[PDB]
């Protein structure tokens, strides 16, 4: 019985391994994109086009 | 001098329209990796689907019985991982 | 034997940490499961038959 | 295993470069693409009948 | 004596790594595998009799 | 029985070795493919003749 316990506690905990891996990139694929597409926007402020706070 | 910085905030711009392109890049990567694992589960659970497809023939449904019984588990995880592909799209 | 109640300490240390799943869903897993194969093979057996 | 992510994300670090032509334009090319066949063939199946 | 054991924790090593076939394919391939050569040899009993 | 249970391990590893060298090929020539192929269409991107960031 032991031995069939504990490999029960190895597959499912392995199964959970590789579901956190494909998550991990999926989150920081999300923050780069949070992160690089956000840091644009800030500096077309300073270019704002809009008030009269830009050097435009 | 205003019309210096001018043309270095451009140019910092331009770092991220390709670092932004790189970061796409890796999330559509995902996006096919966990496209290809799904037909493998479906394909492991089709393969036992033929495997069922001939044991219910000549009466034998008891052994019907064990190898649905076994296809059950390969289902569910079809149904998660169909639905997070949607999502991801 | 205090090895035991070391093992017994750390087994149910998370058992805290993730509890079990409660009866009813217990209840319900197999309790849909069956009809799960059956019902599927209710297709099986007519379609097939 | 690995290696096929690698192919992956190298086959599809250019879907991004150059996007497949939207659907539109794949409705439509073979719909002419149809005609022009028959169409030039129009005259074909008439003129040469 | 405790090479033997050195050679059943080897041989048990990757009794692990390699799961053994479980029961229900291994009920199955010969179940199959009966028919295969009785159902491949049923027409050669008739085509050839 | 071990000479018999030895060899049969042998010729069940055997095969598994020239199964895997077929494929090692394989997944080798998709890879320059998949660089080769792959290594040109951005060069064509400095002269993309479809966006104002080109040399043409």
């Amino acid at each position: 019985a032991l031995v069939e316990q504990v490999r029960g506690q190895l597959q499912k905990l392995e199964r959970k391994y590789l579901e956190l891996k494909s998550q991990k990139n999926l989150y920081l694929a999300r923050l780069k994109s949070a992160i690089a597409a956000q840091k644009i926007e800030e500096i077309a402020g300073n270019l704002d086009n809009a008030s009269a706070s830009s050097l435009f | 001098a205003p019309e210096d910085l001018l043309e270095r905030l451009l140019g910092e711009m331009e770092l991220e329209l390709i670092e932004l392109r790189r970061a796409l890049a890796q999330t559509i990567a995902t996006f096919k990796s966990t496209e290809r694992q799904r037909d493998a589960q479906q394909l492991i659970a089709q393969r036992w689907y033929e495997k069922a497809q001939a044991a219910l023939d000549r009466g034998n449904e008891q052994l019907a019985r064990e190898a649905l019984g076994q296809r059950q588990s390969y289902q569910s995880h079809t149904e998660a991982l169909g639905k997070s592909l949607g999502e991801q799209r | 034997e205090r090895i035991e109640t070391k093992i017994l300490e750390l087994e149910a240390e998370r058992e805290l940490l993730n509890p079990p799943p409660s009866p009813l869903d217990k209840k319900f897993e197999q309790w849909e499961e069956q009809q799960a194969v059956e019902a599927t093979l209710a297709a099986m057996k007519a379609r097939r038959s």
